[PDB]
RNA sequence: GGUGAAAUUCUUGGAUUUAUUGAAGACUAACUACUGCGAAAGCAUUUGCCAAGGACGUUUUCAUUAAUCAAGAACGAAAGUUAGGGGAUCGAAGAUGAUCAGAUACCGUCGUAGUCUUAACCAUAAACUAUGCCGACUAGGGAUCGGGUGGUGUUUUUUUAAUGACCCACUCGGCACCUUACGAGAAAUCAAAGUCUUUGGGUUCUGGGGGGAGUAUGGUCGCAAGGCUGAAACUUAAAGGAAUUG
RNA sequence: AUGUUU
């Protein structure tokens, strides 16, 4: 009775995507991202620039015609955080108040079976 | 002589005529006299057999692989060299295959290789030692040793001859679109220098 | 200035065959051109449907299906079974500490020409009147129980189609079979066949896909 | 002297303990020294849940939760108060509070 | 094993080793198994697998060479294939197949 | 007795050549005419002819191998690999 | 100074010591 | 993209993100614990093969064959060396962006050697429990690993029962833990670091105030880096350990 | 985030 895309966000640190595509996911709708909607060089991840980028990415959806999304929720992966980003929240906010319905929230996270030795030496980031 | 690999002679017979027919294959490493080679479409997949590209799996090692059906072996003939099938393409029937450069190559699944290694390998590991090595290995190969340096020479010899000092003068890598009697020293070198870090570039 | 979405025609994804419902939804593509067909664009895409969504009964939140499209015949997408996976969720609630983790997994062909690789999980469980705080097992038990449980899965498999595969992981018939034949090894509360994976197709026999 | 009377870690009859990246910072510690913390998280954390539950298409969804193992070298633990500097008696208190 | 076997018909029972004394036992009707190296010539392996086709001898195919074949046997020597004459107090004979 | 501590069987090359090729040119020396065991006959009694080349005195049978042994591990690999894929393709 | 770094001086210049050594004969 | 903030950097040759695949190498997450094995270094995917090992059980066998060990040997993290292969990631060096007063440091982007593997070296670590090994004795307790013993035991079916898992009790061996210490210690603390001026169970190694100095020299080992052995002159009244209060 | 000596 609806017509579901996937919201694809990935929230990392330093910026949140808001990626709205197909079922499929070949074919794309108006990704935004948290940075286009924020001009500072550190807010781009902030939530207001999210739900700004949330808001925009679901005006544009329901023009096309989707309106509900499947969730997939992943932070940046791979060795690196494994924490979703400040962004992903007020993303996700964004989206179920833009209108647009919400469904099969999912976690993502690309995470390893102990692979890709990490970067930032033995002794770490030293701050 | 001349090569480093061993020959193999195997004797067939002649499906058409009453007679033998003897062939001189590059020996595999692991064939053996009296060794019995089955080379066809049906042939098995054991070291020294005869197959087309096509009909071996995936990872299958081959040696004297023809780069044209019928061409009866032109790649991976040097000792301890081989061709890896790396996948088919039964559509357009083709074999994706790695040769001993590295370089990946898409072939006719009927161009056949001889399953296994070159025999002879590791004949590069020991240092010949001696001119005189160097001059018996030539002796039955051509005649291309001892060379002189070009820069040695005298500038009616060599673009690298004359000079108070032996220099090149100018620089050794040279254009592909050079002519005859320029193209000395690095010919069409995309990078000079000592190599470091990781080949196959993509 | 282009506005690419005017140029995008619908089609319905007319996924499955015998899940329990043929809609999954809807996908857009660019329409067909001379030098890039609408259904050359189509018929690679995979979709990733959950269980519950397939099968109407919430019980299935978990075990994702992927369907990859077969055949593109007129706005309805035709697909098959492409693999099957638990939910990040789901399989991070079932892996807890203070238990012994068995994971097995087989390479076999199905019945008619598919090849799959099925990785299925279990996990220790307390007794009713266990005091110890652990209910580890003892490194044979888990050599015993991912022999049985390889056994069961290659049995399962080479017996049956893709299709009557997929129609015997949707009761999870397979779970209560390894419960049964490893009751008697270790308790294993928490069996499941965590993932089913498509490793190689075989030629596209439209014959039979054509059954929904 | 010795601050702690096993160490600073969980090592005996152990030898070597393969070593765990940081969370933080990336500095690697011995798996039985990293401090670890498992955190379950609602996806939608507090706040927008009757949001999620509003716009969602199924009654009675039953969100999912995010887990994630941190592992924290000690000084990144004791930098973000995952861990405290304690007396020296309330040391000797492996009870979790 | 199949060399504890072998061992007990070596010290207790009767036996010919090597192939001219094996083909001598077959033709004479006195040999009640052969074991055959693995690495004996096809050729021979197949001219004894007659004889005792002929003789209804039973063929056990050793998995080691000759060389191992005489060490299973208890000698310093190769031996590329064993008659045995009488099992002795050894179940070699019926405990095959 | 021992006649020479390190140099062996280079030391036909005197002090010529440098130490580290006369130690690599040693390895593959003794290797190269090293008696290997006969995989038909069971005797050590396969030596080199030409590179590549290694024949049984015993049995007369002569098969084809590396330069310098008579099965090289690139060689023994290869025979796996094949084995392996000639069991998946006959099941 | 670190002991580690002591060590490391003293490596070095105990090598400058051996390449001063060798060079006379 | 990256940061606290930036910049180097990539980007209408469409960067980043998304989807279907492919290739390469590394690693073996979560399970993973005051848990296991090993002489130590170390060892965490499955399965197959190969030998090995502790503990337990034993009304099996030998009968002192044992303990510790100069000289002498085997193994020995990481880094490093040689020659091949491999070279995804990270990354000494190097190049760069920013801060700073300077910052060829911390932070950022690349990135060589290296990181991985085969064949040879190297033989060093806060190689730590900073606690040699063997033997006996001197408190209490609950956990836990492995084996064994017993039970009107709970649970699983084969068809009596049996194993499997679990509970209770005991026991041997092990990783440890909690309390109290007769006791020990300078104390921190210690079931050993106790059974020491009421001083002796056996044995090996090491130290004699702090520097100079693990230096010089000699010898020896190594391809090298270096390893092992190792002074003296001279100089100095403290250096150091634990704990207390500020 | 940084702020040099006595
Ligand atoms: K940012
Ligand atoms: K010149
Ligand atoms: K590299
Ligand atoms: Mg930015
Ligand atoms: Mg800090
Ligand atoms: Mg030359
Ligand atoms: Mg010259
Ligand atoms: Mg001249
Ligand atoms: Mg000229
Ligand atoms: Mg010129
Ligand atoms: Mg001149
Ligand atoms: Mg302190
Ligand atoms: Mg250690
Ligand atoms: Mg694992
Ligand atoms: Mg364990
Ligand atoms: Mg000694
Ligand atoms: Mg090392
Ligand atoms: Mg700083
Ligand atoms: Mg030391
Ligand atoms: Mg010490
Ligand atoms: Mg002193
Ligand atoms: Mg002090
Ligand atoms: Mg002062
Ligand atoms: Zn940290
Ligand atoms: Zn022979």
């Amino acid at each position: 009775s609806q017509v579901f895309g996937v919201a694809r966000i990935y929230a990392s640190f330093n910026d949140t995507f808001v990626h709205v595509t197909d079922l499929s996911g070949k074919e794309t709708i108006a990704r935004v991202t948290g940075g286009m909607k924020v001009k500072a060089d550190r807010d781009e991840s902030s939530p207001y620039a999210a739900m700004l980028a949330a808001q925009d990415v679901a005006a544009k959806c329901k023009e096309v015609g989707i309106t509900a999304v499947h969730v997939k929720i992943r932070a940046t992966g791979g060795t690196r955080t494994k924490t979703p980003g400040p962004g992903g929240q007020a993303a996700l906010r964004a989206l179920a108040r833009s209108g647009l319905r919400i469904g099969r929230i999912e976690d993502v996270t690309p995470v390893p079976s102990d692979s890709t030795r990490k970067k930032g030496g033995r002794r770490g980031r030293r701050l | 002589s001349g090569r480093g690999a061993p020959l193999a002679k195997v004797v067939f017979r002649d499906p058409y005529k009453y007679r033998l027919r003897e062939e001189i294959f590059i020996a595999n490493e692991g064939v053996h006299t009296g060794q019995f080679i089955y080379a066809g479409k049906k042939a098995s997949l054991n070291v020294g057999n005869v197959l087309p590209l096509g009909s071996v799996p995936e990872g299958t090692i081959v040696s004297n692989v023809e780069e044209k059906p019928g061409d009866r072996g032109a790649l991976a003939r040097a000792s301890g060299n081989y061709v890896i099938i790396i996948g088919h393409n039964p559509d357009e029937n083709k074999t994706r295959v790695r040769l001993p450069s590295g370089a990946k190559k898409v072939i006719s699944s009927d161009a056949r290789g001889v399953i296994g290694v070159i025999a002879g390998g590791g004949r590069v590991d020991k240092p010949l030692l001696k001119a005189g090595r160097a001059f018996h290995k030539y002796r039955l190969k051509r005649n291309s040793w001892p060379k002189t340096r070009g820069v040695a020479m005298n500038p009616v010899d060599h673009p690298h001859g004359g000079g108070n000092h032996q220099h090149i003068g100018k620089a050794s890598t040279i254009s592909r679109g050079a002519v005859s009697g320029q193209k000395a020293g690095l010919i069409a070198a995309r990078r000079t220098g000592l190599l470091r870090g990781s080949q196959k570039t993509q | 200035v282009v506005d690419p979405f005017t140029r995008k025609e619908w089609f319905d994804i007319k996924a499955p065959s015998t899940f329990e419902n043929r809609n999954v939804g809807k996908t857009l593509v660019n329409k067909s051109t001379g030098l890039k067909s609408a259904s050359d664009a189509l018929k690679g895409r995979v979709v990733e449907v959950c269980l519950a969504d397939l099968q109407g009964s919430e019980d299935h939140s978990f075990r994702k299906i992927k369907l990859r499209v077969d055949e593109v015949q007129g706005k309805n997408l035709l697909t098959n079974f492409h693999g099957m996976d638990f939910t990040t969720d789901k399989l991070r609630s079932m892996v807890r500490k203070w238990q012994t983790l068995i994971e097995a997994n087989v390479t076999v062909k199905t019945s008619d020409d598919y090849v799959l690789r099925i990785f299925a999980i279990a996990f220790t469980r307390k007794q009713a009147n266990q005091v110890k705080r652990h209910s580890y097992a003892q490194s044979s038990h888990i050599r015993a129980i991912r022999k049985v449980i390889s056994e069961i899965l290659t049995k399962e498999v080479q017996g049956s189609t893709l299709a009557q595969l997929t129609s015997k992981l949707i009761p999870e018939v397979i779970n209560k079979e390894i419960e049964n034949a490893t009751k008697d090894i270790f308790p294993l509360q928490n069996i499941h066949v965590r993932k089913v994976k498509l490793l190689k197709q075989p030629k596209f026999d439209v014959g039979a896909l054509m059954a929904l | 002297p010795k601050k702690r009377a096993s160490n600073g870690r969980n090592k005996k009859g152990r030898g070597h303990v393969k070593p765990v990246r940081c969370v933080n910072c990336s500095k690697s510690i011995p798996k039985d020294k990293a401090i670890k913390r498992m955190a379950i998280r609602n996806i939608v954390e507090a706040a927008a849940v009757r949001d999620l539950s509003e716009a969602s298409v199924y009654p009675e969804y039953a969100l999912p939760k995010t887990y994630n193992k941190l592992h924290y070298c000690v000084s990144c633990a004791i930098h973000a108060r995952i861990v405290r500097v304690r007396s020296r008696e309330d040391r000797k208190n492996r009870a979790p509070p | 094993s199949i060399n504890q076997k072998l061992a007990l018909v070596i010290k207790s029972g009767k036996y010919t080793l090597g192939y001219k004394s094996t083909v001598k036992s077959l033709r004479q009707g006195k040999s009640k198994l052969i074991i055959i190296a693995a690495n004996t010539p096809v050729l021979r392996k197949s001219e004894l697998e007659y004889y005792a086709m002929l003789s209804k001898t039973k063929v056990y195919y050793f998995q080691g060479g000759n060389n191992e074949l005489g060490t299973a046997v208890g000698k310093l020597f190769r031996v590329g294939v064993v008659s045995i004459l009488e099992a002795g107090d050894s179940d070699i004979l019926t405990t095959l197949a | 007795a021992k006649r020479t501590k390190k140099v062996g069987i280079t030391g036909k090359y005197g002090v010529r050549y440098g130490s580290s090729l006369r130690r690599q040119v040693k390895k593959l020396e003794i290797q190269q005419h090293a008696r290997y065991d006969c995989s038909f006959c069971g005797k050590k009694t396969v030596k080199r002819g030409a590179a590549g080349i290694w024949t049984c005195s015993c049995c007369k049978k002569t098969v084809a191998g590396g330069a310098y042994t008579v099965s090289t591990a690139a060689a023994a690999t290869v025979r796996s690999t094949i084995r392996r894929l000639r069991e998946m393709v006959e099941a | 100074m670190r002991a580690k770094w002591r060590k490391k001086r003293t490596r070095r210049l105990k090598r400058k010591r051996r390449k001063v050594r060798a060079r006379s004969k």
